[PDB]
């Protein structure tokens, strides 16, 4: 198996090829989708539903939260979200490998109490091809 | 215990007694087997384990919940919370490796710390969490 | 099974051969037309409508809509309807083959909102002998 701490997603500071990871991070979660376009005829098998696959329109989301700690990398997802960007995010997975897309901002919320930390969660979602470096 | 559990504790003891910090606090005083004589007095110990095995289909593995105290006769007990710190930062991201098994990490959990026999002794608890794989 | 990625509609460059696809276009049809020219005698076996076939006259409209990315291709579709030509055009039905025939650009149009992409539709009419080139 593969830690989980090793499993980070990290931004462009700079814009052009340099990475540094968020913050307080608590959990992460690459999650990708396939929208499943269905071709079934009137005959199919004796009844069954069947998928074509390349067809269908294919994407991911990613979903980070954490502790709010004020870094490079924090202030930078702001400037995203009120200069609408579409930056090269990544996301390693421990043994796989770097991702290397570009993902809007979708949703950022930065959340508090009274005797508790700064918080926040992260929402994003595709917005291009994807990669995979292994 | 699971298989690799035996392995773990000569894994974190020999992690510990390299480690140069609490090699100045506490001295050769790390044990599960305190040797016979006048007992020093600021020693750590590594016995009480517990096991929960996160396993699967494909193999097995585990979750160590394994517990190292230190004691200490100190009048105050900073003198074992600096102790402590030297345990911890030894230990959480460890990078050890294993005689069966791996491990994919070791991070930290509840630490207790109050006085035990007569307000005398006084002994802080560190669980800390192996996720291993058989 | 056939995806519908592979249905493209090509348009000429250069007015001789050099056949490009237009853009981002997100949905596309071609569609066909017959006449149906009613000869029905006073006997008809029971009052059926008999029809001719090759008497009426046949048809092919394009159909297509998508994204306005700016191509060269894209500006190419959008002069050709200023100077008002009917230059040859080429629809690929995915794995029947090539349709090659010329086509008048009757309607584009431009279409833009406050919270979408601009988007263009486009529709043709035949302008002469449609082919099958397979």
């Amino acid at each position: 198996a593969q830690n989980g701490k090793d499993l980070l997603i990290k931004l462009d500071l700079t814009g052009s090829g340099q990475f540094e990871t968020i913050a307080g991070l608590r959990a992460t979660r690459i999650s990708f989708n396939a929208e499943t376009v269905d071709v079934t005829s009137l005959e199919s098998q004796g009844g069954w539903r069947e998928l074509l696959g390349g067809a269908g329109v294919r994407s991911a989301s990613i979903s980070g939260a954490g502790v709010f700690k004020d870094a490079d990398t924090d202030e930078r997802a702001r400037q995203i979200f009120f200069d609408g960007e579409v930056p090269e995010f990544q996301v390693i997975i421990p043994d796989f490998g770097i991702v290397q897309g570009p993902f809007m901002i979708t949703s950022i919320d930065y959340a508090g109490s009274h005797n508790g930390e700064a918080s926040y969660e992260l929402a994003m979602a595709s917005a291009g091809a994807l990669s995979f470096t292994a | 215990s699971y298989a690799v559990a035996g392995a773990l504790q000569a894994a974190v003891y020999q992690q510990l007694r390299a480690d140069a910090v609490l090699a100045a606090l506490v001295g050769t005083a790390v044990y599960d087997a305190v040797p016979p004589g006048p007992l020093a007095g600021t020693y750590v110990s590594l016995g009480p384990e517990d096991v929960a095995d996160a396993s699967d289909k494909t193999g097995a593995g585990a979750v160590h919940d394994f517990v190292i105290s230190v004691i200490t006769d100190a009048a105050g007990f900073a003198t074992a919370k600096a102790a402590a710190a030297a345990v911890s930062d030894a230990l959480v991201g460890a990078d050890l490796v294993l005689s069966r098994g791996r491990l994919v990490g070791l991070w930290f959990l509840r630490a207790k710390a109050r006085r035990v026999e007569k307000a005398d002794m006084r002994r802080i608890d560190l669980v800390f969490r192996a996720r291993v794989e058989g």
